[PDB]
């Protein structure tokens, strides 16, 4: 008796489990070439207008290919949030959550494992795992200069997996300043990454102010000195008043030349209204008309418009003062400062250059690449390395990586298998053989060894050395202090219990039930 | 037919029919295709199941209701079953899954007693007499708790919540989430400990995190920002005061304008200038308003215009915009103010009173959610409900509204019975004691409904792995041994049958409410005779 | 207890001899009619 | 480019490989549940003409179904010769094939090692395996009373996975009594399969001479005492004379009924040469017409016609005469003698049963059933054990089974794996684990735990002892020796270098050509 409809696809066997397993490693499988500094960059290939996209995160590639499977929709789902939580680490949860369905696979096939005892390891082995990131961490906050170095070696981190490996030295002075330029404010919006192909890749900079897209309107100068800045949201251009009822009743074209002039005697007192602050640049984020543009002339102000409403955040912060609307009050109200305005062009557009403000509490940065794959991998690039140190002030504590950190979790995961005897040892001891393999594909995709160079990390921590780990440059172990390099502890808290979560969703899975497509 | 058309109602070749003994062989192989999909899903060793929606969005979910009610059916009998769970879900919100397996049971048990030539009616009155038989039995046998005081009666909902988290995800943070239920519940109740209000409390969850991070938190989720973010995220009160003084208003900032279509008309310049000035002195006196009146957070319902921005910022007055009507309701009942429709009828003692108000991340550019939070006890909890997955914070919702559900039935009194395959042996093992007198010709229906009771135990012996027969035999010679009778199975295994032990319970009026729902749709099922149906 | 010494994985036999079983129960029924003197004969 | 034109699906080192190793793991879970004593039998449905069959042997299941992989090619012509050398032992072979290749797969691509290097080891491993498995045999035949129980045994172990299970205990004396009346000669073709509906499993009885589904002439008697058989391939029927080119010119009709005269005096002339031996019964290869049959009866000869060409064979060797056509000398060509030529009916068709004859060297195994899906497992089922039995007689080597086999193969084989420096040491422990994941799989479809039955049987092996194997019934070790369980030498030899040839093919591809279909 068929209960459901026609076009149904149902299963009710080991093929589901097969099928949820298989899409896992065909989603793994697909981003172990991504992971590491040797990763090589993948290809997307739009159906809708041929508009390329080549991007090295597992979050934007996995979303842009389409799939199916719903085992799929777990993967992509968990590397999207992993993406708007952290921005990194995706291709991290990817590939450990597949590798520990895969690791389940064999428990349930060969050695015939319940599904709830190979969570329930789970459980205990992501509690020692996380245990062993407590006393593992290290606290940099009592020391500023500690702490601006290791916001160094996270940028050095981060920025290596991606195709700014060799240009990392230098933007890793450059990211840094960026925060503390922010001094803990972590909202990524506040920063604008100018987008200019041409040039070589490393002549990117951080200049000390805003950028804008925009230029002055038609007469007003460049280069001026010791300007007020004073920004605003209303309108200021032809008032439609807040009821849109009014009307004028006229008898007579000559009143209604009065009526006009009205509207421009108005326009003109509230331009006179600005002239009392005695300011020499006004800004203004709707389209200035040409009436009121014509009567900063006289005063000696300078005007910009149609700025846009993300970029006058930005603005007020870098300039330090306030957007004033209802003008009748200059002494309450509050305006910003800057030495030096002047006009520059980086290609062919032409861009305003503001140096000298008093608030730095924002910044922009201007890349400069090859192609606009290129400029767009870097701003990905950007925006995931200040992402994580951006969350970094916040969270001052780190852990010490390459392969170290996998180790030190399956050393305490280990340790507890043998108190917790029976038939779940099996199911610790195979959330501790999932850790291994981060550290096998890091090493894979360099062309290295995957047994000899993974047994030599294992000795090496178990003599007492919390400190060893992988070096690609030249295929031996050596010590991570040295080298410099470390992540957050809010980014290996995230990967595992993203990536241990993951692994309860398409655990706990026997029936697919497929509806028609609508 | 003689020739001619023998046609007599419309579409006669595309609908059909079906009778004798091949429309009751469609009815229950139907039910057992259903119940086979949850019979691998009940008990605590269960496994979720994915349903794939049209429009390619998934839910993972474990619980009878929703699982038939993302399914495409084409048979009748299983749209019933999809109402019965749904029946179950919306009034209790415990058993769909029991109800759908113990349904079949009795179907099950009832295509037996139909080839012996039994009519359906003599069939369906003997479960109506078997399971109104069963419910004043386990009346009589549960116990009343509300002789304890009100530290004991705390424990007894950790009982129920620990019992209905789990089979569930969110069985690993379960022993918080079972404070954190109670906890929701103590903030929100009546003195008398009695019909409390279900509305009160909503269901929110937001994607992100992980579930570690979720807490309690009494007050209100916006989904949006403050208005001109320049001023502080985190408003504190003043030094001395009653508290932040929120307001609440249903007008926008704008000048009074009447609700129908005007026509203001201006005919001199001198009137003109008059307009700009009745345009700033509205303006000048609403914000003279608000400040006299003494509020620090206001929130609008119909938002207003970028006017009112550097206003509000220069007085320090947070502010937001396009907050929906229901947002306000919940926003009144929190902080104990009412909302004034207008700054006429403005005074300082509709203005509410909360702790403190303050705005997170989540992370990099998601969105600006707003926080509030109570310095008491107050009317309103909000649950806080992270997750690292859509569809584990999805599930996480549904699960969490069964686990107040749960306690909200142990809010009425005197329901309370130790579930755990006890409640279907005990009264089982009656219904076959009383056959053995009352024979007559329903000895074989009671029996049936007998044999369909313990189905329930046999259901948990698979998903546990543990031997059927076994375990049925030795529950049954247990309460043959001994009167006491909340001794079950017990899955994970700690050992022990007993149950009070392990800390067990489920609502009587969950309990007695799947017999019911059970024999009252097979005593619907058991009357159809002719299946008509018709094409797509 | 639990959790122990066996997992029943492939439980498509299962589904499988419960096909078989209403299979071969449903073509019995048609035959059952015909038994004993109040039988009936069947034209095929 | 496109060389290779339209329609013609090609693959390259990522698609190739990894389709014929799941093709090998789909072709593997198919036989899984066939392998053991508690084994499901699988149903075959034909596609044309509903034709139904219920068989266990895997070489059947995969002669039947249709399989477009060619990987699973290769398990199908593996099967097919192994059922035409032992017949015996083919479920063994494609899953000791696919689990050699299921291991195969995680050394390439956990350990990152050549494909010619594991052939290396399992080249190594091979030799160690068939060395341990030489040493393991024990010598037969010395005793003919321990070589009658030791091949009892072998139809034990051969008929409990197949529908025989339970009354193998009556069928061991059927199935050995049989192979000892043939005298050393290795035949299956004298041997018979008659098929009878009615009764239950355990009613065949053994039959002492020979019995076929033949039957007398019309005129002919029931009971001939002390009847002397002869065999005839002759033609009794029109034999026209064989210089084909005679035609008879006839100019008048007298001598033309004088002609066909002389065609009856010519063949009453070769019944009378019959006579000259005076036989009792003539049987003839091809149909007799009714000239010869009536002649037979005043002559007091019997009458049996349209013997196959097996059944001569197979009924001349239990007379101990020659076929003789000629007929010419007497005094050569000495006949037999049997006592009861009296027929006998098993369910609706007679059958001719002989008893008391000179040697039985051929033989006939009368079946009883329900079904003939029952009865045509049951030709399989003893097709099988006689097979393996008459294979013994020439090849006397024994070896004990129980799953025991594959443990001391597997002894030899990691001792032999310590000394072996290199990459392909892990190779040679592919092959162990391999041998070991057979006895993992009757405790599979036993329904018992396999992981504690294989410990404590791979613990005790390497204590010392080597007769310790798996008890399914009990779900213990016990002892093979008390059971009795031996299976022949020359099976698991053939078993153990097929599926190294069958891993060794499948692992020396690189790419996949299919060509159009026509
Ligand atoms: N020069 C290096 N030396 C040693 N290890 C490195 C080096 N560069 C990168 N790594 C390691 O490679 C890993 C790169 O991870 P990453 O690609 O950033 O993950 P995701 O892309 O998912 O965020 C880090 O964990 C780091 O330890
Ligand atoms: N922790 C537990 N220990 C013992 N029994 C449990 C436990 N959790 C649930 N059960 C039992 O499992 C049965 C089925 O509950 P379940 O199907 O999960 O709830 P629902 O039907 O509301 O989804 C109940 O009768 C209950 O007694
Ligand atoms: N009675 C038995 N007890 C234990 N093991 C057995 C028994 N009979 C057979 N086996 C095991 O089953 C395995 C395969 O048996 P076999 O007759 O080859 O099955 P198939 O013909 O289906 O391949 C052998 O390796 C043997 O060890
Ligand atoms: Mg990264
Ligand atoms: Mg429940
Ligand atoms: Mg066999």
């Amino acid at each position: 008796v068929q209960i459901f409809g026609d076009q149904v696809t149902e299963e009710r066997a080991e093929n589901a489990r097969l099928s949820a397993f298989v899409g896992a490693i065909a989603v793994g499988d697909l981003v172990k070439s991504t992971l590491g500094p040797k990763g090589m960059d993948k290809l997307l290939q739009s159906a809708s207008s041929n508009t390329c996209m080549v991007t090295n995160d597992g979050a934007t590639i996995l979303k842009s290919i389409p799939l199916d499977n719903p085992a799929a929709k777990v993967l992509v789902n968990i590397s999207k949030v992993q993406d708007d939580e952290v921005g990194d680490g995706t291709t991290s949860v990817t590939v450990l959550s597949a590798e520990l369905l895969r690791e389940a696979e064999k428990l349930i096939d060969q050695s015939k494992i319940h599904p709830q005892t190979i969570i329930e390891g789970y459980r205990l082995a992501s509690a020692a795992a996380l245990d062993a990131l407590t006393k593992a961490a290290v606290d940099n906050s009592h020391d500023k200069t500690m702490f601006r170095e290791d916001l160094i070696h996270i940028a050095k981190t981060t920025l290596s997996s991606k195709i700014l490996s060799q240009d990392k030295d230098h933007f890793a002075e450059l990211a840094t300043n960026a925060i503390l330029r922010l001094k803990g404010s972590t909202n990524l919006e506040h920063i604008q990454i100018i987008k200019i192909l041409g040039g070589k890749l490393s002549d990117s900079f951080l200049d000390e102010g805003f950028i804008l897209a925009k230029k002055f309107g038609n007469n007003q100068p460049k280069r001026i000195e010791n300007a007020k800045i004073l920004i605003a949201n209303t309108t200021l251009d032809t008032d439609k008043v807040k009821i849109f009822g009014t009307k004028f009743k006229v008898d007579s074209t000559a009143k209604l030349a009065q009526l006009e002039k009205a509207e421009r005697e108005k326009m003109k007192n509230k331009i006179a209204k600005i002239s009392k602050f005695g300011i020499n640049t006004f800004i203004n984020r709707q389209l200035i008309y040409d009436y009121p543009e014509q009567l900063f002339t006289d005063l000696g102000i300078n005007s910009i418009e149609h700025a846009d409403f993300e970029g006058v955040e930005r603005l007020a912060l870098v300039t330090g003062g306030e957007v004033v609307s209802t003008f009748d009050e200059p002494s309450k109200c509050k305006l910003g400062e800057c030495d030096v305005i002047e006009e520059i062009m980086l290609g062919e557009q032409p861009f305003l250059k503001f140096s000298g403000c008093k608030a730095g509490e924002a910044c922009t940065i201007v890349l400069r690449g090859a192609t606009d794959q290129t400029l767009d991998e870097a701003e990905r690039s950007l925006h995931d390395a200040l992402s994580v140190l951006s969350q970094t002030t916040k969270e001052t504590r780190t852990v010490l990586g390459g392969g170290c950190a996998e180790m030190v979790m399956s050393k305490a995961v280990d340790t507890e298998a043998q108190n917790i005897d029976g038939k779940k040892s099996l199911a610790v001891e195979a959330f501790a053989r999932a850790l291994r393999q981060l550290p096998t594909i890091l090493a894979d995709n360099a062309g290295f060894d995957s047994s000899e160079l993974v047994s030599k990390l294992r000795s090496s921590i178990y003599n007492g050395i919390s400190t060893s780990g992988l070096d690609l440059n030249n295929g031996t172990i050596a010590d991570m202090r040295q080298l410099g390099i470390v992540e957050s502890y809010k980014l290996k808290r995230a990967v595992v219990s993203s990536a241990s979560e993951a692994a309860e969703v398409l655990l706990r899975v026997d029936n697919i039930i497929r509806a028609r497509p609508r | 037919e003689m020739g001619r058309p023998f046609i007599i109602v419309k579409d006669q070749g595309n609908k059909k029919r079906q009778h004798g003994l091949e429309a009751k062989k469609s009815h229950i192989l139907a039910a057992r295709s259903v119940a086979s999909i949850i019979k691998t899903s009940l008990g605590p060793r269960g496994l979720d199941k994915i349903l794939i929606s049209p429009d390619g969005e998934i839910t993972i979910t474990n619980d009878g209701a929703t699982i038939l009610s993302q399914m495409e059916l084409d048979n009748e009998i299983a749209k019933l079953l999809v109402q019965l769970s749904k029946s179950q879900d919306d009034e209790i919100g415990d058993g769909t899954t029991g109800v759908v397996v113990l349904a079949s049971a009795l179907l099950d048990q009832a295509l037996e007693l139909i080839q012996k030539g039994i009519h359906p009616i003599k069939i369906a009155n003997g479960f109506d007499e078997a399971a109104k038989l069963a419910i004043s039995k386990l009346e009589e046998t549960c116990d009343d708790i509300s002789a304890s005081n009100d530290e004991l009666f705390r424990d007894f909902l950790l009982r129920a919540a620990k019992t209905s988290l789990g089979s569930k995800i969110v069985s690993k943070d379960h022993d918080r989430f079972a404070e954190m239920a109670v906890e929701a519940v103590i903030n929100v109740m009546d003195k008398d400990r009695k019909d409390v209000d279900f509305d009160l409390i909503k269901m929110q969850g937001r994607v992100g995190g992980s579930i570690s991070d979720s807490k309690l938190i009494n007050g209100v989720i916006l989904d949006k920002d403050f208005s001109h973010p320049q001023m502080p995220k985190c408003v504190l009160p003043k030094e001395g005061s009653d508290g932040v003084k929120l307001a609440i208003l249903t007008c926008p900032f704008e000048p009074p304008k009447p609700k129908t279509k005007h026509k203001l008309d201006i005919s001199s310049v001198e009137e003109y200038q008059k307009l700009q000035t009745y345009e700033q002195d509205k303006f000048k006196e609403m914000i003279d308003d608000v400040k006299k009146a003494g509020a620090d957070v206001v929130i609008c319902q119909w938002g207003f215009d970028d006017e009112a921005n550097h206003l509000l910022l220069q007085n320090d007055l947070p502010a937001v915009r396009w907050v929906g009507g229901q947002e306000l309701e919940h926003i009144a009942i929190s902080t104990n103010g009412r909302i004034v429709p207008r700054f006429q009828d403005l005074s300082k003692d509709k203005l509410g009173t909360c702790s403190r108000i303050y705005e997170q991340e989540f992370g990099t550019t998601k969105d600006r959610m707003l926080i509030i939070e109570q310095s008491k006890e107050t009317k309103t909890v909000t649950c806080f409900v992270r997750g690292s997955n859509k569809m584990i914070v999805d599930e996480a919702e549904r699960a969490l509204h069964d686990s107040l559900c749960v306690v909200r039935n142990l809010v009425k009194d005197s329901r309370v019975v130790y579930g755990g395959g006890a409640a279907e042996v005990t009264m089982s093992l009656a219904v076959s004691e009383e056959a053995d007198k009352q024979r007559g010709i329903d000895q074989y229906a009671f029996r049936g409904f007998a044999q369909a009771l313990d189905t329930i135990p046999m259901t948990l012996a698979e998903n546990s792995g543990l031997d059927p027969i076994g375990t049925l035999s030795t529950l049954k010679s247990k309460q043959l041994k001994e009167k006491i009778s909340n001794i079950g199975v017990d899955c994970l295994g700690y050992g022990s049958n007993d149950m009070k032990e392990l800390f067990v319970v489920d609502p009587f009026i969950g309990k007695k409410q799947q017999i019911l729902l059970a024999t009252q749709l097979c005593r619907m099922i058991l009357k159809i005779d002719n299946v008509i149906i018709s094409g797509k | 207890v639990p959790s122990n010494a066996t997992f029943k994985n492939k439980e498509k036999p299962q589904e499988v001899r419960k096909a078989n079983i209403i299979a071969a129960r449903s073509v019995a029924d048609a035959i059952r009619t015909s038994l004993g003197p109040k039988g009936m004969d069947k034209m095929i």
